[PDB]
């Protein structure tokens, strides 16, 4: 019974924590990479004409 | 006319040696060919002119082709005669039907109500869908959107609410302005197949926008529907619902003319003024003080992702009064149409209810249902994550509840229309399983008089 | 005839020209001396900035560039089938016989069909009769299995004054209308440009589900005559078999195969087994009816993305006729490549992953031109174009910008999958995953034809694989001995449909084809199997007993895929046998 | 922080850790059913 | 766009009462104070200002609109005549001043609307009374901004909003807040200000 | 030195097998005569050492031809080139070679006219020669950030990632200058190698490269910190000819399936070492033992050959079987039990 | 911004002794070779190069100071007099340069200190001499031609930095190496280049480092987690590479009579780092007797070895055979250990042995087997 509980616990904070928090942070880092990729072309098309 | 075409570059002209042209003048250029092909002005400075031509500029050939400016931006010419009528985003005919005799021209952008002579929405429409009339109701004037995602089916919910939708205790002064936004050939056969075979078109009009239409029919398309709406609404009294789908495809196509413009990208890649843009289609949706008549707005989309913070479900949300949002585990189990009712919502459902609107139940049951579903599914998700013997009688009670909700009420069929009166009969029904000392959300009174 | 511009600045790919003011947006041209393909991108007086498809090292100011007085266009007549092109219509046959060269020089401009060549011309129609666009005045029998029809071009509309059979090249004049502006010439070819859609009548719904032979396609996830198809292409899934098998067995009348930008090796394998292909009906090469397209990745990138419209601008020529077409294309991904780069060159503002923002409506654009039409002309005949088309992602996700824009169009999608051909399931079509949006339609169809309930027995096929995968996860989990009968029986058929009917031998003599009836029987026998057994087990019956008395008949089952197309009833007696074998187990 | 390296880092991880918490879900399981049999002879 | 002179600012240091239990318990804003409100599309943020509006201790109440939704205009103006305070008999529309342009009125009158609020907050509070100053939403000002920085080809800062956004922001806020007012009187004034965010 | 582009249909099929005399090449990700297959590493993988020993080993079973070979140094150190020129000069490789050295202290139009002239060698000794000529050019990467070098001087605005939008034809122009041609005797087999900034393949340069080449042979950091030589990770590693230079007559009859076998055995122990970590070494059954131990041993006997071991394809398939000799029969399912009978010690 | 001509480029295959334990042993330099040391800011950035400065063998030292603190080079003038070789009785300073362009001073001039410094290296280079030159640092001047292309408006490549860019720090790492100069004599001599990199946040993809990456020969990645934690030098031996490793274990082998106890060194290091991508995903629960030891083994790598403080008189040199001796004394743990919570409760003296000034080190081995 106390493996059991061992094992529940550690299967709920990957559950509940670990794996939501990688989810989250994919998430962020692959929209802002997008924006700033788009703000670059954006300012080198400025550049372009100056 | 000139014949002073100066430069083409990609979908953009430039006309120079002109004079008293206005920005956003609708333009006429003849080829060299004899064709003719539409544009607008984007912007006007001194003696030059920068065109867009809708068809794009293939083609073309400068010293030959010759512009003429028409003196007015897009107009749609309105008539009475459109109801049962099919036309394409720019409001021509698609039917094949007899000659159209437009009574005036109307700026397709309207005028803005003003604030001081705004009506606030009021009054109950039916639309025959339970999750919507008792528990999200749709009031005359509301702005109220179905956010679906793709795969989702949002094309079924708009047909059965375009042709079950009707006001109570007043007859014939009802219609409906259907509006296709860059949706394919079979999607569009699909609603006039359907409108057709109902009956729907008799009290319809119909603006139909193809996905190989040009981006700027797509983005006239909803304002020649609204126009057509507001003139049947304000000038010929009548209630009108105007349901427009896909708005996705409608934001698409706004950032693809942006970008051809060369605009500075917003968040997402949208125009930095998609909020601003949207705006003016939403807003057109209300009432007018001592007018009858009345613009309903149903705009209808997929969320990207099914993500509700991608910038087309968002900012459409800041601008509406409220959401339906049909959902995949509700789909996958089988109910028509798949409203989850937990995150949707009608901001005001409460000018649309009670007695001698819908009846006098209305709010209190309302409040139960939804009340003890938000219970049912909750003790639902307790058996999933603790066991089936984590869970009190009651709790047990509850998560049953939220079984036959799903499956009976939320889930009515998509050619299935309920009367309000049924919708309410049959949330007492639900609320009948519950035991009387649990309903702590409704008076004595109104449970004496009619729980079953 | 028009004049020639005279190069002003060459600067990377981009060319000026001067005294091009006669000239057109989106003219092809021939840039410098050497006269390399280029096209008109703006015009600013009569100076028109150009984009220069190949190499620009080795010319200067001062060289001439002469237009072509068109946008990219084909040449549409006798001649055309059974040729290979790029993507601008190059005649690759003829690059080797003319140029006596391995290589595409720069500079070399040859016409795309030959103009020497004599053809028996019948006349169909007689003098004094009124014609427009579409109408039929006679055929050339072109292949040895295409009749090429010859119509009245678009833009004609007259009467017909004089005509005569008799042999002529595609130059010749064949034909004299008497119009409005008077009397023109007819020869027996046309010219179009690929990027406008041939012009038709009346879209129609396509309903009819096509023959494909192939069991998992045609049962549970059809297209129809008219519909599109996307189709992911992950190395050792076996695409090519699968699109071998379309190509040959599909009851269409041509297949116009578009290689896009394909690795130079992977376009070499096309180039030899497509014509080893042999016809089912006839025997000969499948050449005879087919139009080929190939472009390497080092194709001009106006090649590459002319591609599909080249392809389909043919399809709607024969689909003008009255015949249904297949276009099929490997790989749109590599088409959309050559948007990418094109976006770039243009200097454009970028859409998402920095394809241009207009994608979505140019990918929108190519496959509503394919469908079922009723064509112009006087006879309102049908034609149809179906579509099939790969794409092969960077990552296999599907999510990404290309197969996105491609499914928000297209009404069926065969999920390829690399892990199932690892399990030797072939064709390798995730029966799960894969979808078609016609299968309601083609039910109601199939329903009718077969005065079956046929689309009843097809979900409850599909009903037992979605409950295996259910099954399967807590056989993994909790053990095979561990089920209860009712779920080691739905197992078993579960496992029928995988092996005795999903699985299919393209190699095997009759295995390779399933005619539509059989397909019917086979589905019938396996699914009675379920029934009868499950009745079985509801009288007392158990399931080992079952399993172990019906050795022979589930065999027969396993084989009925091998049986003769004029013996359908080894098949359909199969039923009997499960009744009366289950039938003496229940008593026995 | 938002870097390319991160993110095909993380990204493994999230593979990595889904994996492990089919694992242990399976652990546990298979320690319930063990259980089941032996608090059974307990009762 | 120009702040209205006083004698010196006072640290606003007297908690207003909303009558909002959260707000005034955990969440206090003073007298000279600012509050902003950001959140997402329908989370009440129109019931949270009306209800500051409709209860807080002050003596004058100055409503802006700012590219917001038409019908949220037209019930200010429908139920504010309707709140009556049952000591002095007086309505909240007796002691409000609204300015309105909404979502879809001219984009760059957004940005007048704030300053036309703002000037009128000041003037109020001149006379040595406390003034609140209600702002939704700020987003659709700066969004006015950005498109007007777009179209005067400006190098775009966060966000495309333009590099000065910041400082117009700031300049806002820092007109409000207690002082004492130009006169010999010296008297006090207040203008704490409720503006509601909707960050995307 | 820009090249013709060739005919697409004048291209004929690779066809003859390539000995690398490294297994997890020629076994599981093939060359074949005429095949564009490059080598994906990164900065401070050894590349370069692998580069040398395939040049070295590589030639053709029988022929009597010999392979010629072009190699193209592309912006490298001097310290590089020196090594390259050096093992050329030190085993005799040289008299069978042309080299073009091009150093990071060069020009950048230097190092954009080093490929064209390196290509335009090869195909004049193939195609009008007769040779059958292998060309290896290392760092692809160095090539295109040439390319910017002069797409910024001509001020054009970059595509995605801060490349040249036209990168594409650039690169397949290349690349594509290679294969057979019906009619004629000789060939040309291309190997570019290119480094991956960030090691990520999404990157513009091994992702278009993909988009035109062969398939990849992926080097990676973690089997190099493990001391495996050469760090060859067979399971993002592919070569799309590779069914056709194998079997018997050309190969050896059990080729294709000991490499299916030795590929999922391979991954299925990588598994099992996996699971060992997780739920302890309790969890695994006595044939999950054995897979853990054969993924082990794969990549420290079978893959770590060392970068001068020349193993022939008889070796190298013997060794796989010695390998999967360690299963039981029951679990070598993806060979028929007639081949299994034969070669199974 | 001229090469300073010579004879003939040679391969530098003799290796730099460091004294610093991490560097010699599993990422070397050799004497002709070129090093990076990117790190984020308070890495030990000053400290690590200081180090190299007063303990390599080399002839002279070529100090650069480009746009960094003043401050640091107060120091240096003030420590490098103070620091007397026994051998020989006279300062550091008396074999040093100093080249001083701060963060404050005028930006252009930062450029200029870079190409100073290495003119006067190849100056004393062209005598026979070998020097190292010390570049802190490089992306000062990087930022400096980025100023002056966003002022002469070219199209600037990733993050403002001129498209030229990799192409100059190509031409600068170019000019160090071993080499014959010229004259009758054929003189053999050499440089070797020491650089400090700043990459913001210590992201080590912005095109400074990277760029710098393809054309030096070996990566020292200072790490801000080591540092937070009190492990200097700071150097993340997962990220680090050196490619003179082939090469010095062939020398040192030869010397000592070692290449295949770096490797085992390094294995132990990796396995110990797929471990932990576990454990953090997971936890330490199920660990086997085999992984717990290949953990501690690792550990005393980590503690007892890779961890050395530059301000303790003893631990701020290590030799090459006190190197040799305490590999050995780890290793031997580990391999005797391997033939578990019985064998860690019967290594205090391994973990000091750091501080040993040579037979009390050697003698650990046989406390170990018994």
């Amino acid at each position: 019974a106390e493996e059991i509980e061992k094992t529940r616990r550690r299967v709920n904070a990957l559950e509940y924590m670990t794996i939501p928090q990688l989810e989250e942070t994919i998430y962020y880092i692959k929209m802002k990479l997008e924006e700033n990729e788009r703000a670059e072309v954006t300012r080198l098309i400025k550049v372009k004409n100056m | 006319e000139y014949r002073t075409i100066k430069e083409v570059v990609g979908p953009l002209m430039a006309v120079e040696k002109v004079s008293g042209v206005k920005y956003e003048e609708l333009i006429e250029v003849r080829m060299q060919n004899g064709e003719i092909r539409r544009g607008q002005v984007l912007e006007v400075q001194e003696d030059k002119a920068m065109v867009q031509i809708f068809e794009g500029t293939s083609g073309i050939n400068l010293k030959n082709s010759s512009v003429r400016f028409l003196g007015h931006p897009l107009q749609l010419g309105v008539s009475e005669d459109m109801i049962g009528r099919v036309f394409d985003g720019l409001g021509r005919p698609k039917d094949n039907g007899p000659e159209i005799l437009p009574e005036k021209y109307l700026d397709i952008n309207g005028e803005v109500i003003n604030p001081i002579a705004r009506d606030y929405p009021d009054e109950f429409i039916q639309t025959g869908i339970s999750a919507i009339d008792h528990l999200n109701t749709l009031v005359r004037g509301q702005k109220l959107p179905v956010f679906s995602g793709s795969g989702l089916p949002h094309k079924e919910l708009a047909a059965q609410i375009a042709r079950q939708a009707t006001v109570l205790d007043s007859s014939d002064d009802f219609a409906v302005v259907f509006a296709a936004i860059g949706i394919t050939f079979e999607e569009a056969e699909f609603f006039m197949e359907d409108f057709r075979q109902t009956g729907a078109i008799d009290r319809s009009v119909m603006f139909m926008n193809l996905a190989n239409d040009p981006a700027i029919e797509r983005i006239a398309t909803p304002r020649m529907a609204l126009t057509a709406a507001e003139y049947l609404a304000y000038e010929k009294g009548m209630h009108v619902l105007v349901i427009m789908t896909d708005m996705t495809n409608y934001a698409e196509a706004l950032r693809e003319i942006s970008a051809a413009r060369r605009e500075v990208p917003g968040r997402r890649g949208y125009p930095g003024y998609l909020y601003t843009n949207l705006a003016t289609l939403f807003e057109r949706a209300g009432r007018i003080r001592g007018l009858k008549g009345s613009v309903t707005q149903i705009p209808i989309l997929t969320m990207p992702e099914d993500d509700k913070t991608h910038p087309i479900p968002d900012l459409t949300g800041y601008i509406t009064e409220g959401q339906i949002i049909l959902t995949r585990e509700l789909y996958k189990s089988g109910i028509q149409p798949p409203i989850d009712v937990l995150p949707s919502l009608s901001r005001l459902k409460d000018k649309g209810t009670g007695a001698g609107k819908t009846r006098e139940d209305h709010a209190a049951t309302m409040n139960q249902l939804f009340a003890a579903y938000a219970q049912g599914k909750q003790a639902k998700e307790l058996a999933v994550v603790l066991g089936e013997s984590a869970l009190s009688d009651i709790d047990k009670i509850y998560a049953k509840f939220a079984e036959r909700f799903e499956n009976e009420y939320v889930n009515q069929g998509f050619y299935t229309n309920r009367t309000i009166t049924e919708t309410l009969d049959l949330g007492w029904e639900l609320l009948a399983m519950l035991p009387r000392t649990e309903l702590k959300r409704i008076k004595d009174d109104l449970l004496d008089k009619y729980l079953p | 005839g028009m004049q020639i511009g005279k190069i002003i600045k060459v600067s990377g790919p981009l060319v000026m020209a001067e005294n091009m003011s006669e000239a057109s947006i989106q003219d092809m041209c021939l840039v410098g001396d050497l006269g390399v393909i280029g096209e008109i991108i703006e015009m600013r007086q009569d100076v028109a900035s150009i984009q220069v498809y190949e190499e620009t090292s080795g010319i200067g100011p001062g060289e001439p560039v002469r237009s072509t007085g068109e946008a990219l266009s084909v040449e549409l007549g006798p001649g055309i089938i059974s040729q290979m092109f790029d993507g601008i219509q190059r005649p690759l046959d003829t690059f080797m016989e003319v140029t006596q060269s391995n290589f595409l020089g720069r500079g070399v401009q040859l016409p795309a069909l030959d103009h020497e060549k004599q053809w028996w011309f019948e006349a169909t129609i007689e003098e004094g009769t009124e014609v427009s666009a579409g109408d039929i005045i006679g055929y050339v029998d072109e292949t040895k299995i295409i009749q090429h029809k010859i119509m009245v071009p678009n833009g004609i509309k007259g009467t017909v004054q004089k005509i005569e059979s008799g042999s002529f090249t595609i130059d010749d004049p064949i034909c004299v209308i008497e119009t409005e502006q008077g009397l023109k010439e007819l020869t027996m070819m046309q010219k179009w440009p690929v990027r406008r859609g041939r012009p038709i009548k009346q879209k129609l719904n396509p309903d009819v589900p096509m023959i494909t032979g192939q069991r998992v396609i045609d049962t549970f996830f059809p297209v129809t005559k008219g519909g599109a198809a996307a189709v992911p292409g992950p190395f050792g899934a076996g695409k090519t078999v699968v699109q071998h098998q379309i190509a040959k067995w599909s009851d269409v009348d041509l297949v116009v195969y578009v290689g896009c930008g394909e690795r130079g090796n992977e376009m070499t394998d096309v180039v030899n087994e497509f014509p080893e292909l042999i016809d089912p009906n006839t025997g000969e090469s499948l050449m005879e009816r087919t139009v080929l397209i190939a472009n390497t990745s080092n194709m001009p990138v106006a090649a590459r993305e002319a591609s599909i419209y080249t392809g389909i601008t043919i399809a709607e020529y024969f689909r003008d006729m009255g015949y249904d077409v297949a276009i099929m294309a490997d790989s749109t991904s590599r088409w959309a490549e050559a948007l990418r780069e094109m976006s770039g060159r243009l200097e454009e503002m970028p859409g998402d992953e920095g394809y241009p923002a207009y994608l979505g409506s140019r990918l929108a654009e190519y496959y509503e031109r394919s469908g079922r039409v009723i064509a112009l002309g006087s006879d309102q005949r049908e034609g149809s174009i179906t579509a099939i088309s790969a794409v092969s992602p960077s990552g296999g996700d599907i999510s990404e910008p290309v197969t996105q824009n491609t499914l928000r169009v297209v009404k069926v999608f065969w999920g390829l999958d690399s892990s199932l051909a690892q399990k030797r399931h072939f064709p390798s079509i995730n029966w799960i995953q894969s979808y078609s949006l016609y299968s309601t339609e083609v039910g109601r169809y199939m329903d009718q034809i077969l005065q079956q309930d046929w689309s009843d027995m097809v979900t409850e096929g599909m009903r037992i694989l979605q409950e295996e995968e259910q099954l399967n996860e807590i056989v993994r989990l909790v053990g095979i001995d561990s089920l209860s009968d009712n779920d080691r029986l739905t197992l078993e058929v579960a496992k029928s449909i995988r092996e005795d009917y999903l699985q299919q031998n393209a190699f095997d003599d009759v295995d390779t084809f399933t005619s539509r009836e059989k397909q019917f029987n086979m589905l019938k026998v396996i699914l009675t199997f379920g029934k009868e057994a499950r009745k079985a087990l509801s009288l007392g019956a158990y399931f080992n007993e079952i399993m172990e008395g019906t050795v022979a008949v589930r065999e027969r089952i396993s084989r009925s895929k091998y049986i003769p197309e004029e013996e359908l009833a080894k098949i359909s007696s199969i039923n009997e046998e499960i009744k009366e074998t289950i039938q003496l187990i229940v008593s026995e | 922080n938002p870097t390319r390296m991160e993110l095909t880092r993380l990204k493994k991880q999230l593979t990595t850790a889904t994996r492990g918490h089919k694992l242990l879900k399976d652990k546990q399981d298979e320690l319930m059913r063990q259980f089941i049999l032996l608090i059974r002879k307990n009762n």
